[PDB]
Formats: C-alpha cells, structure tokens, sequence
RNA sequence: GUGGAAAGGCGGGCAGAGGCGGUUU
C-alpha cells in the first residue's frame, strides 16, 4: 500500500569539527575515487534511532494508549540475564549489544520506533519506512578542496598521567570545523493515518542531534551538527504515474528543526494534509 | 643540485652575487613558469645565508603576509611594504638584499588584481623562507 | 537493432550491479505498488509475449559497456593470428579474463575481429566495516559490508527492446518510483537510489541462428557455450530458491528464455524473470 | 541496565583569559611553539579536549584529598587506596589511578556497576573492558566571541609573541625561547551540556561539575600555567534546562536560570537551593 | 511481485612538566 514519499532536503554544518572513521592514525571514512569525506547513511540513521529509542525507554508508561505495543515493554535492558525478549524495552541482541528490536510484523506496526525505523524479527520482517541518503560535501565545499585548501585536519591529543604530568600524545583525523554536508530522508507514506506521527518523531530526533553529536568523540566536543532546511516535497501517488508536477513543496529557507514543530507543523503542512 | 649547495655552504657570498643581481635584474609578476619560479627561490635562499639573515628578524614582515593570505583566501599591501621598508632600516646588514627582491615584487603587487598575483606571489615567499631553513 | 536505454544515475553507492531477474522484480513491485495486481499481470504478458529486458551494465562518460561474448575463447588463437607471436600468449589470457567490452569493441568481438579491453573499470567494491551498539554500555560489535562505489560520471544502465506503448505504461513510470526506493540491497542507508535518464544506442550485429543473451536467460533446452550463475533470492520475506540461470554473453540458438512461476506460499504467485535478450554473433569452427 | 532521558542542562558563557593562555600544537613562518588555531578561519580556539580534561584531572585529586570524606556519600570509593598505581604496574591493585594510557595512570572505573557510583565516572565517562560507561557530559570547543572576531578584522593583534630565557647559573650564558600567546583580555564562547540520565542524582553532578569549575579558576588552563599563563575566568551567559517535552513540541517554553554576573563560586555556595529551586519543580 | 529485512566505527584519554631577553666587555 503506496501513498507518495515526503521528502526533507537540507545542509548539514559542522559547527565543530567532525570525526566518524574507518580504522594521522585515526582516518575519517572517505570517498574510495576522489578521497573527500562524508557522512554515511547508516551514522545518521542509526544516531536517530538511537537518540529515539532512549526517548521512549523513558516515555513507556506515557506512551501506551497512542501506542498499544509499548505495554508489552518495561524499562531496561536485558543484558543482566543472558536472554532474549521478555519484558524489557532493549530486548534484541545482535553481537554484543542490546537494541529494541520488534518481533513480528503486528507488533513493530504500533511501535513509535520501529514503524519508521524498522524490525528484523522472525517468522515475519517490518521494513523501513526512511531513506538516509549519504550527505556527501556541497557543491560550494568542494571547490575548497579543488582551490587546495584543507578539508580535513589533524588534531592532537595527548594523555596526561595525574602524578607525574607524563604525557602520551596521539592523533585523530578530523573533518574540518564549518564545513558543509547535505543530507536528505525519504520518508515513504505507507499509512495515511501514521505519517504526521512519524514526521513529529523524525524531528524529535533530528532535534536531539543539536544537543547531542554525530559520531566521533563527541564528549571531547567534536560533533556539533546544525540542520538547514532547503525544502519540503510531497511527491504523491498520482506523480509517479504521470509525471507532471503535482508535488506539494512546503517551503523552509532558514526554519530550524525546532520552528519546523513550532506549531508550525500543524500550519505550513495544511496542503499534505489536504490531499492525504 | 639543492642537496649539493648545503655542502658547499657548510667571500663564497661574492659568487652567487651574480645569481642575485640577475634575479633582481627581472622584476616582472609571473615572469618565470612554475618550476623557474622554485629554481629562483633556491639561488635566492643561498645567497641569503652566505651573509646570513635570520627568520625573526624577517618574522613581522612574514606575519603581514600570512595575515593577508586568510583575508585574499575569501575574506593593504601598502601596508606590508611600509614594513618592508621600516624592518630594513635598523640593519646593523643583509636586509638590503631581501629588500632588492621585496621591493620590486611589491612595486608591481602594489597596483595589481588581488586575488590572483598575491596568491601567485605568496607561493615564491613561502619557498624563500622554506628552503633558507633546509641549508640553515 | 535500436534499443532504449534506460541510464541509472547513482546518488551514492549500489549493493551490486543488478541482474535481470532483479530489475524485473523491481519493476514489478513499483508496478503493483503505484498501479494495483491488475497491472502485474498484464506486465507479466506483455514480456511473455513480446518486450525484454537486459541486466544493468556499466557506463563511464557516455562510454557504454558491454559484456564480453563467450564466443571469443575457442577461437582467441585464431582471432589473433595477425600478431606477434612473442606477445600472443599475455595478450591472450589478458584479452580472456576481460569482462566487459565498450560498444567499438563489443561489435568487433561480435563478427571474430581483434579487439582491445577497457583499461580503467568504472567501480570498485568496498568493504565499508559498520557497527552495532549497545544502547547503554555502548559497546561496539563490528560487522563487514560490501557496496559497489562509481565514479564522478559513471553509473548503470540497462537495455530495453519492445514496443514503445508498454514501455511508456510500464517501465517508464517503474522507474520513478524505484528512483526514490532502492534497486536492491541496503536502501534504508540510501544504497540503490538513483536519477533516470532515457537515450537511445544502437547494436551493430551480424546476422546469423545463434546469438549472445544480454541477459540471465534460464535456457529451454541445451545452450551452445555458456557460463553458470547460481543465484536465488528472497521475495517479501521468503527464500527463493537457487536457480540455475545462464551468464550474461552466454551463446544460444533460437531460444526464447522462459518465465518461471514459483507458488512460493505468498498472497500472490511470484514470476522469476529469466529471458532471452539476443544479438546476432558468428561462431568460431 | 535503564538507560533514561530526562532533559539536558545546558550551560553557556564566555571564558575569559585575564592573563593571556597557551594551549598549542606541534604555516612556514612562525613561532617555535604556536597555539592552536581554527583551520579554517586562522583564530585560535580552545579544544573540548582541553577544557573536559583539566576539570576531570582537578576533580581526581580533589577526591584523593578527601577518600574519607566522600567514601560515605558514594559507594565504590572503597574499593582501593590512596595514590596512583605507578610502583606496582598492575591495572587494578587497589589504588585510585588504577588504569594507564599509555606510560601514565588515570583513574578510570573498570566496569559499568563501580562507574554508575564514582562521582568521577558517572559524570565523566568509564570505557572498561565489557563496560564502557558513556559520559553524562559535552563540552564543546570554544571560539571566540562575535566581538572578538571583529577585532581580527580591525587590526587588534589577537596573538602575540613571549619570549623568555633560561639562564644558566653559572657561566651566564643565555638560551632565547618564543611561545605564542592568545592576548590577554580575550574571549571565548564555551558550552557545557549535562545529559540528565537520573532524576535521584542530577543535583550531585552539578555541584560536582561546578566545583571543577572553580578550581580551575584557581590553577591554569594549559600550557605553563606556572608562569602567569592561565588565570582564566568563566562568566556565565545563560543557564538553561531543556526538558524532554522541548524536543516534543519545539516550543521555547524551557526553564532557565539566570546566572548573570554570577561566578562560578556563586552558584554553588551562594544560591544553588535558589536558582535550582525551579529545575527540581519540572522534574 | 528486488541475495532481501534489521544494525551510530564506537566508549575513556589536559599538547603537557622544567626555563629571571640579559649577560660582558
Ligand atoms: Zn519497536
Ligand atoms: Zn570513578
């Protein structure tokens, strides 16, 4: 069942400089042809869902009555006991660690995580309802690089033992501070009823990425990321087989992720929720 | 050689005088290619460490132009060859041979479009300073 | 002949460079998807008894690629008899384990004319290590992936011939739509998205009874030279079994192909792709 | 085990260096010893790095001075001795700077259950073997102000260059050394962020925190503080809690604290029942 | 009617300890 795809395109800035790397010693993920950096998909992706599924570890007794899979859950992980689901909210184990995974397919379809992020499960999957394209550098971003100026740096870091002052220095590659990524998420409408809930969570994540970092060592104060948005269009069902433009823009040019959901979630998408 | 100088440099300041006097002699921006540019800046670094200067007492002048590579690069000169000039008056000696190559290439860069010949006169003084420590 | 091709643009990286078995599954689930299961059946008879479709190839600046004939081995010795006979050994088995050739040469190779291979590939396949993370103790699990990453203008392109009334129905609106949702493989990372582009190239092929399949073919009867690709897959959740399809450059004589129709258990029957794509090609003696 | 998000307490200012600091790194021309600049832009930052490791370096001796003080307050400080483990070069062998880096030992709990309650680590982060307890704090790196950028555009020198000498006694002869130096006067926008995991010991944190603050304020921040280059200052900007709700509905109904000309020594000893009191109501 | 569905390269780590730009004729 297909409705059309709600597609956010904006900047993503380095307000402080940015590490996710690969494994200076400590080299950022690259570009295997022309070695500028990026931000990958599944970095992105995987701090949003990361930064949500703790939101609602703390939100399940609030949560139950809009979604009736949250009652099922209780706040915690199950790594104390060497088990898998039962009562606690981080129930799948995939190596090591422990992530709210959904079951079945009647399960992650009232979960508020795992409806737009997705469930693996057994005996029956739940996909995702996201895209988190790779946010490669700007057009404007690479001609620095083209002109020869620095686009990575390298930053320093030493250890200092508390007695002796004896010092232990090592480095980190790091994506220059300024800098400008750009990201886009198709967000496919599966549900007419689901999408302005999962439209108010996706934001609620990106919202706590400003306060939060992206990747790296982050508590050192590297992450720092600052979301613009360019744009907003609805792409409906009715595009895909005709082609002519019947594409809903809603029109963002210096709006944060905070005025997006000041009230004017409800006001500027008054058109999507015209023509569901 | 480049390698071959710093064993020679280890009255020798006389006969790369004429080396000097002919780099001074063209005075024109962007008068030598690329490679000629760099092979100037070798004769130039030798001959400036037989009768040897130090980089402090160069240090306010390569500030000015630092200060102003942030400001070309996206972000005057005049004010760079009145300290040219000014870091040259209390010799003592050898200031006057780093002026007679300043003073031309500032002479020029002093009525120019900035965002090219600065930019292409910022890579000779780097080369300068960079291969005048390579020999000492 | 005149084909139609469709030019697959990347906007990142692919999980792999698909086969025609998985485009047409790509199709068909943007068909039943913007149209309804009406639509499905009728896409499936209009390749049964009519269009087809090839595997996706590379292209790298308007040099399209193409894959190497299986008709070039038995008689690589004979195709080089005008060479130095120092240097025929190494550009033997150089020419040999060549995989794609570029339009000049794909037809050279076609009619048994000496030819040269591409020196640069379009593509590398990374391996790009992720992580999994614990949500409280952060502790970090790796695990390996492998994405296919293309240059500043290359990409991925398939061929289409058929009548132009189904391609503008069927095909044309898949695209779209599978332009926004991936092309097989991890798209919830953003992997198989693409912008479409519609051109047109043309095959010079000799005349002849046996042709080279562009395409993954699942033969009829028994083929003249082939290659076997072992590939299964997985439909909505449910294993597919494997296969036993033919490579793409893989040499028949009059043989269509054929749909297969797998029960598999599923609201809906599930069709493998598996059809001829033929160019003219002559064989050595 | 329950990893909870209630909020986060954000803290912005401006620290202030009142004798010019040092931070540096190991450009042609220059300094022997400059300081560290900002890549793109050529101004000279403060790191997060710099800034999150001297307040958790004056916080763990802040806590060997007192082991009998604050044993009773949080458990696991029993667990070890006094002093470093340095003689005897063992992991964990009963003394409070139990794990090295690389030559030198930092104290660091081993595990996830000793990190949730050291005041050390829970604030600041463990990362054991099997552990890795993640920090309840962000400090950002510090640029410099909107005002202070201007200047570098008007001509003010922001840098400068030190040049001391160390004498040698007896034949009194003299070897010359230059340090790049931020001039004094100089501000810099910081950010610290406590993530509020715990609504029973958010309060501890950030007494915790704040005390690391003012004896900092006390000694140097980086780079031969020995000598006059430290004496820094924070002045507080603002002082902000971002409930959970916030990030819900992006209304900018989010409570605040006024902290204005206030030090660092005020919010804790003067007013901290009476600033906070409005913090504890929403929890 | 897609070799698919699900998965943050991450946790902790002060560029630091010492040094009268002044000797001497
Ligand atoms: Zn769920
Ligand atoms: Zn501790």
């Amino acid at each position: 069942r297909f409705y059309g795809k709600i597609v956010i395109k904006g900047k993503i800035k380095a307000v402080t400089g940015l590490h996710i790397g690969s494994q200076i010693d400590n080299p950022v993920i690259k570009d295997p042809h022309t070695g500028l950096p990026y931000i990958p998909g599944s970095s992105l992706k995987g701090r949003l869902r990361s930064l949500f599924e703790i939101l609602v570890n703390s939100r399940l007794g609030e949560w139950r009555e809009k979604y009736p899979s949250l009652a099922n859950y209780s706040p915690g992980s199950c790594r104390p006991d060497n088990q898998e689901n039962c009562g606690k909210f981080f129930n799948r184990k995939i190596n090591r660690g422990w992530i709210h995974v959904c079951p079945d397919y009647e399960t992650a379809l009232a979960c508020p995580v795992c409806r737009l992020f997705g469930a693996s499960g057994k005996e029956s999957n739940f996909p995702s309802r996201i895209i988190v394209r790779d946010a490669f550098l700007t057009k404007e971003w690479e001609e620095k690089w083209r002109a020869g100026e620095a686009i990575t740096e390298a930053k320093i870091e030493v250890g200092i033992d508390r007695v002796t002052s004896q010092a232990n220095p090592r480095t980190n590659e790091r994506v220059v501070a300024g800098a400008e990524f750009e990201f886009e998420i198709i967000y496919n409408v599966e549900n007419t009823t689901h999408w302005r809930d999962d439209i108010k969570n996706l934001l609620t994540a990106m919202a706590l990425l400003e306060d939060s970092y992206l990747g790296g060592s982050g508590s050192r104060g590297y992450g720092k990321v600052k979301f613009i948005f360019d744009s907003f269009e609805f792409r409906p069902l009715d595009y895909y087989r005709t082609g002519k433009d019947e594409d809903i823009v809603s029109i963002d040019a210096r709006e944060k992720s905070v005025s997006d959901i000041l009230s004017g979630f409800d006001s500027l998408f008054s058109e999507v929720e015209g023509k569901l | 050689v480049v390698g071959i100088k710093k064993m020679l440099e280890g009255q020798w300041e006389a006969i790369q005088p004429y080396f000097d006097n002919v780099v001074r002699e063209a005075k024109n921006f962007l008068e030598w290619s690329p490679n000629k540019r760099l092979a100037n800046a070798v004769t130039v670094a030798a001959y400036l460490t037989s009768q040897g200067l130090k980089t402090n007492q160069v240090r306010k002048i390569l500030d000015m132009a630092r200060t102003t590579e942030l400001k070309v690069k996206r972000g005057k000169d005049d004010l760079v060859k009145m300290r040219y000039l000014l870091a040259y008056t209390v010799g003592k000696y050898s200031l006057d041979a780093f002026h007679r190559i300043l003073d031309p290439m500032l002479e020029v860069l002093m009525g120019s479009p900035k965002k090219e010949n600065f930019e292409k006169f910022y890579d000779f003084l780097q080369a300068v300073v960079a291969y005048h420590k390579f020999f000492g | 002949p005149k084909f139609i091709a469709v030019k697959l643009i990347p906007k990142g990286p692919f999980r792999d460079i698909p086969r025609a078995d998985t485009l047409f599954g790509a199709i068909g689930n943007a068909i039943s998807a913007i149209h309804g299961q009406s639509a499905v059946e009728e896409l499936v008879d209009a390749f049964v008894g009519g269009a087809r479709i090839s595997s996706a190839f590379p292209y790298s600046g308007d040099t399209y690629y193409l894959p190497k004939p299986l008709s070039v081995e038995p008689a690589l010795e004979g195709i080089l008899t005008g060479l130095d006979e120092e240097e025929r050994y190494t550009t033997a088995k150089r020419l040999r384990k060549a995989k794609y050739l570029d339009l000049k040469n794909f037809e050279l190779a076609l009619r048994l004319r000496p030819f040269t291979i591409p020196e640069e590939i379009p593509y590398a396949r990374v391996d790009v290590p992720r992580v999994v993370l614990d949500r409280v103790t952060q502790d970090s699990s790796i695990y390996f992936w492998e994405e296919i990453r293309f240059r500043e203008k290359s990409g991925v392109y398939f061929l289409y011939s058929g009548p132009r009334e189904v391609f503008d129905g069927y095909i044309a609106p898949a695209m779209r739509f599978l332009g926004d949702t991936g092309i097989g493989g991890k798209s919830t990372w953003g992997a198989g998205l693409f912008e479409v582009e519609f051109h047109e190239m043309k095959i010079d092929a000799p005349g002849s009874e046996y042709s080279v399949t562009l395409s993954n073919a699942l033969p009829t009867k028994t083929p003249v030279l082939w290659r076997l690709l072992r590939k299964g897959g997985w439909s909505f959740g449910r294993r597919k079994p494997r296969m036993t399809f033919i490579a793409e450059g893989s040499i028949v004589k009059n043989d269509p192909g054929g749909m297969e129709r797998l029960e598999l258990g599923l609201s809906h029957e599930v069709y493998v792709y598996g059809l001829t794509f033929p160019l003219g090609v002559e064989l050595p003696e």
